[PDB]
Formats: C-alpha cells, sequence, structure tokens
C-alpha cells in the first residue's frame, strides 16, 4: 500500500 | 570543484535480534577517504523507523561523525546488497547536502520493513541485512 521507498532527504530529527 | 570518492559495505548480523522499539539506533563502524583529513563518518539506521510517522519503515542516515571544520558538502547513495550479491533499490541524494560535525542526512522511510522481511526479496539472507553506501564529498 505505502511507498516502497521515499527519496525525500533529511536529518535524522524524530517528528 | 573537487570531489573524493569513497564507499563503505555494512553488514548487520541476527537482523530479527533488533529491539522492539522505535527509539533504536544502530550505527556502524566509522570509515574516511583517502584523502586524510580527519573526516570521519558512519551510517545510522533505525531499523523500526525513527517515530511515528516512519514505524514502517527502516530509516538509513550518513552521519559526520568528526570533522573539525565547519562544515563539508557531500553526495550519497545508499543501495541494499540482495543474496545474489548485486546492488538493489538504491536512493541518491541527487545533490551535495552540508555536513557539519554530528549532523546526518539520509532517507526516513528508506525502505518498507516487510518488504525487507518478506523472504521472497532475498535481502536478509542467514538473517543479514548488508548495506551499501557511497560518498561524494567536496574537497
Amino acid at each position: 500500500e505505502k511507498p516502497l521507498q521515499v527519496a525525500a532527504v533529511d536529518s535524522s530529527v524524530p517528528r | 570543484a573537487k570531489v573524493v570518492k569513497f564507499s563503505y559495505m555494512w553488514t548487520i548480523n541476527n537482523f530479527s535480534f533488533c529491539r522492539e522499539e522505535m527509539g533504536e539506533v544502530i550505527k556502524s563502524s566509522t570509515f574516511s577517504s583517502g584523502a586524510n583529513d580527519k573526516l570521519k563518518w558512519c551510517l545510522r539506521v533505525n531499523p523500526k523507523g525513527l517515530d511515528e510517522e516512519s514505524k514502517d519503515y527502516l530509516s538509513l542516515y550518513l552521519l559526520l561523525v568528526s570533522c573539525p571544520k565547519s562544515e563539508v558538502r557531500a553526495k550519497f547513495k545508499f543501495s541494499i546488497l540482495n543474496a545474489k550479491g548485486e546492488e538493489t533499490k538504491a536512493m541518491e541524494s541527487q545533490r551535495a547536502y552540508r555536513f557539519v560535525q554530528g549532523k546526518d542526512w539520509g532517507f526516513k522511510k528508506f525502505i518498507r520493513r516487510d518488504f525487507l522481511l518478506d523472504e521472497a526479496n532475498g535481502l536478509l539472507p542467514d538473517d543479514k541485512l548488508t548495506l551499501f553506501c557511497e560518498v561524494s564529498v567536496v574537497q
């Protein structure tokens, strides 16, 4: 269902 | 622009023995380029995701562990090694990101964990996850 991978780059900060 | 390419392969043994908590972080050994510039890097994985929104995924980041300079820019690419030994499911940063010591960049949703755990995909042979990282740093 949900995408297998999300190519969005970010910095390890939990939400 | 002056660019140094280097790479690191990380095998996480006994992947099914990771803790069942979204907090959990596993880190690689440190690695570096041959440029001999005091930069040390490692990989960081959250096997159960970074947080609630990403709990269905494995998260994967490149961390600049040690760096005596203000900043360094680098492109990066992560992939998984399959049970044939070939790279699969790679994702790259596309552009170079600005790292400082203690900073990481990467993918909160690197790969959906159910796919990882699905035997037919051959990504956890022998209960081991092998990750490959390619880094291109501006010097």
